[PDB]
């Protein structure tokens, strides 16, 4: 089995920067008869299927932007992006078609480094319909922020909550290169009707002071 | 119109076998070979094997030999992968692709296989209402909470496809129940809350459940 | 049971600005493209030029130098801020010189383009915003000044201009369940 | 005044494979086409751009007789505007074809108990043959991106197959000998 | 032109102390549309370009320690350092981006307070290479001392020297919060060979005398 | 990799004009506006002006109107500032900075302008040797003397960058000659003096002079 090694597994780069991604092979992918290297490059954006960018190491497909270039011979191959753009956020894979079994590399995720943006915090009360089912979900939205690291604390009547919250983070946007986070505090209808002030406190680099968004049952 | 079409989702009991389809269109099926690729979530691409529709010649990875059987129907222009003794490790997105003039240029959407003894359960959609206390600068957030669904996935659209900007559909989280929950939020002008009406359209293709919930 | 109306798009007396591009849905009718294929450009992508549920006709006027930007994988003010084609595009782009109709002595300033936008347009997106663009940290408040510029510029088509700066009418046909647009 | 040597083409002991089709120039002679049409030993005698009846009195600048063996089902493909393995990758006729296609069963001569492996056809080609084009190549066909090295494997296959004509086979899979007469150097082949 | 007034111009603080720096504006830097204040904070350490710490009053940039915090609205703004560290030694400036012309404040120089440290005094005799040129330079080093006040007087053969000495003092160190001084006595080689004892007399608070460091020429 | 590069030093004869560059990299030049700032030594930051590379629109402080002209070259991705009739006040460090979403995150190293009719002179480097005061606390002081140089500045490094601890480079003092002089000293273990080798690296870019001196 031919082994393709991609380093780094992940890299973060600024817009307008040049990125060089590497593919190293255990065996030579050079065909002596044609002087062609049988390596291909694919781009997988989040939520989408893989798309061929380059074949024969350097030959770009129709529709593929001029910034994408391929280079290398034998065992050491490279993919070059000149002036990386925000839509270039994707995981890039190298494949060999020199021999079967066909093999793919681990992949390298291009991530975008941007300027710190503070989160906009939103608090959502549980719906009347959900309560009829006996469960209460309190949702906090932190929207459009960089860096990805942010801390959400749930306080009910000034009581810190542990184990009742789950969080999801969006993938970096193709335009603003930011992230959005949702925390859902899930509690019984009974516990919900026992307390009044439900609050979400957010700590992030862009915020000098912690930001708390709150609501009282009935307001 | 070269199209490779695969079912989006399959649910398999553990210990059983799944046969999945890759219907092909827009080209002579016999002329082009079909490759099968596996992606475990958050991880890379792994080659399973390939079939030439003319003679049913097959090549496999040593890992998938004895786990995967490739077959073809020339009349239906359909290629099939059969996986055996399914385990949680086999829970992944399986893709079908065509080796054309230059490697794999035509790929399918992918089939997400969930290995569970659990039944398909449809989503419960609850409204995330904007604040009357608004505004922080003229911007308001409203949303839909999709809860208690298995298996993945669910698709949420806002205003029947008209609302595309300001929309964040978050990745789903598995709850202790073994069911998935997600939130979909849109940031909208606060001035519009009285004028425009915001309805979220939720589709769970696994259960054929479609729900439209009006927010405020 | 109806003949598909390509003529209502191609032979339209008036054409839109690239920023305010127009789309017509072609559906429930019979469509022939050998008849259509008089045109400087007729490139088909994803399909073969020599040899679909719905067809969309996008029509606008751009300069001849910028026809190349109406293609998959192209970067420029028109692709970046006016009309964008997907890299996975399946469809046909057709253009023709309109100097006889779209140029005027002293200039035709009715055709305009976007030179400034914060983000590149997503594939098939339209921005008809006429808001002042902030090129800097200082706020604009709907008023022009340093860091503050109107986002749209005029082609100013003039008759004795060179072909590159002359007007071109572009129709992009985008090919996209059942089917209601059938090649007879 | 010398009669054209059609007997060489029609009554050749061994015919050629469709991939390696044979062409004989007919020139400087007199040929009676009607004698062939009324020969009545031919299952197929189709004339395009001409009538078999009037062929007897006419002159042509150049005549080419192309001779090969195909199966009975594939005789339909040796005609203008036709698609299939023989038409696409073995023998192609022009859409503007002026000439006659004549065919007869050769099971008595070209079939063997155990099979006749000598007759061959091309199943695989990168492109379709243009009219009157001969490819006698025996190179391994690549149906995939991976290279072959003159060696077979997955994606790599020999491009020619054998009819394997056997006597008790059905008429469609049985051997048929086909002569294509092509007509358009001053005229050198006058009919009586 | 918007006028930014920073008070005080200079302040000295101990390590671990909280520091509040002030920017006052002639006109409001609040924008009604976004309700954000257009003020930025910069830190310039010695010999270095200015570094942005905060933008929009409260937004910290990437890599800025969380000790730096921003607050204020309209005309009054504050930069707060919680637990100042010795590396926080810099001149901090405020800039307004609300209107052009863009304007900067005078700056606040943060100095660090520290326990008294006596200098370590060293004398360096002139090099033979320099004497070939006909010039003799005697260097006295007062090293790692706080407070900055120090006096160096040169005595050649017990005779006080005037007009032949030049002194340079370093900026406070980022680690020990200390200062160092160099006095150079420049004489012709001819005068150098006419005298035997070259002495540096040092006065500092941590030093319990006018202290003498001496060398004999030729020894 | 957004880089704004400025020439380190300019020596200008008084009454003359200077044009100074800000080469840019890692970004679309036309997209971002470039600011120019002046700092007189021992003094604060002063905004001179800003230029938009797309249209060459300019905004200036009242003091610099008629003293500073801002220009741009799109092909070289370079911004230029020209000053007129240079005087002693014009002797300062001039900084080029880039506006962005974070305001002036990207700044140049600086260009130091000396308005003098004087000529560039290279430094003469002499050693300050560790002395027979063994031992001064288990620690010994050694150094280099950089002397007879114009204009400022000279850069001193120790052991090619390896030695950064205990190093004090003193601010330069103007001698009556019109030439500057400095001393660089490093405090090192006395045990190392026999084994480790201590070399000072002196660079005076204005005279294109680099000296490596061992102590
Ligand atoms: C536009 O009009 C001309 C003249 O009648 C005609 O030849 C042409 O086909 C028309 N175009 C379309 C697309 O109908
Ligand atoms: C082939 O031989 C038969 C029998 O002798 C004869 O009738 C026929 O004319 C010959 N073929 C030709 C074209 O001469």
């Amino acid at each position: 089995q031919i082994v393709l090694t991609q380093s780094p597994s992940s890299l973060a780069v600024s817009v307008g920067e040049k990125v060089t991604l590497s593919c190293k092979s255990s065996q030579s992918l050079l065909y002596s008869n044609n002087q062609k290297n049988y390596l291909a490059w694919y781009q997988q954006k989040s939520g989408r299927s893989p798309k061929l960018l380059l074949h024969w190491t350097s030959t770009r497909e129709s529709g593929v932007p001029d910034r994408f270039t391929g280079s290398g011979s034998g065992t050491d191959f490279t993919l070059t992006i000149s002036s990386v753009k925000a839509e270039d956020l994707a995981v890039y894979y190298c494949q060999q078609y020199y021999t079967y079994p066909w093999t793919f590399g681990g992949g390298t995720k291009l991530e975008i480094k941007r300027t710190v943006a503070a989160p906009s915090v939103f608090i959502f009360p549980p719906s009347d319909e959900q309560l009829k089912s006996g469960t209460a979900s309190v949702v906090c939205l932190l929207n459009n922020f960089y860096p990805r690291e942010a801390k959400v604390q749930w306080k009910v009547d000034n009581a810190l909550q542990s184990g009742n919250s789950q969080e999801s983070v969006t993938e970096q946007d193709s335009k603003d290169s930011t992230y959005s986070l949702s925390s859902t505090l899930t509690l019984s209808k009974a516990d919900y009707e026992k307390h009044k002030v439900y609050a979400c406190e957010v700590t992030h680099q862009g915020l000098s002071s912690p930001v708390t968004k709150s609501f009282n049952r009935g307001e | 119109q070269v199209q490779l079409q695969q079912p989006g989702t399959e649910l398999v009991n553990p210990g059983a076998s799944l046969k999945m389809s890759c219907k092909t269109s827009g080209y002579r099926f016999t002329s082009y070979i079909i490759h099968w690729v596996k992606q475990t979530p958050g991880q890379g691409l792994e080659w399973i094997g390939a079939i030439f529709p003319e003679n049913d010649d097959t090549s496999y990875s040593q890992k998938f030999k004895g786990k995967a059987t490739l077959t073809t129907d020339t009349s239906s222009s359909t290629a099939y992968m059969q996986l055996s003794s399914l385990t949680s490790e086999d829970s992944a997105v399986y893709y079908c692709a065509r080796d054309g003039e230059n490697v794999l240029d035509y790929w399918g959407q992918g089939t997400s296989v969930t290995v569970s003894s659990a039944s398909t359960k449809g989503p419960s959609v609850f409204p995330l209402a904007p604040s009357s206390k608004s505004t922080s600068g003229g911007t308001a957030a409203l949303g839909c909470l999709v809860k208690d669904y298995f298996p993945e996935p669910v698709t949420v659209s806002w205003n029947s496809g008209a609302l595309t900007s300001g929309v964040h559909t978050f990745p789903a989280v598995l709850q202790s129940s073994g069911l998935y929950s997600l939130s979909s939020v849109v940031t909208v002008p606060s001035s519009s809350l009285g004028t425009q009406t915001y309805i979220c359209n939720v589709n769970h293709k696994p259960s054929n459940t479609k729900v439209d919930k009006r927010v405020e | 049971t109806n003949l598909c109306p390509f003529g209502e798009v191609f032979n339209a007396t008036r054409f839109a600005s690239v920023y305010a591009w127009n789309r017509k849905r072609i559906s429930n009718c019979v469509a022939d493209y050998s008849v259509l294929y008089s045109f400087s450009t007729f490139k088909c992508y994803g399909v073969s030029p020599t040899k679909f549920t719905n067809v969309y006709a996008d029509s606008f006027v751009i300069r001849g130098d910028e026809v190349r930007q109406i293609a998959p994988g192209q970067t420029g003010n028109i692709a970046d801020y006016n009309y964008k084609l997907p890299d996975d595009f399946t469809g046909c782009v057709i253009a023709w010189n309109s100097n006889n109709l779209d140029s005027k002595v002293g200039g035709n300033y009715n055709y305009l383009y976007r030179l400034f936008r914060k983000s590149n347009l997503k594939p098939f997106e339209r921005d008809i915003s006429t808001e002042i663009y902030q090129a800097g940290s200082t706020p604009c408040n709907g008023v022009k000044g340093f860091n503050c510029y109107f986002p749209l510029q005029s082609y100013g088509f003039q008759p004795t201009y060179g072909v590159g700066y002359q007007p071109y009418r572009v129709v992009v046909l985008s090919f996209e369940a059942p089917a209601t647009v059938c090649g007879p």
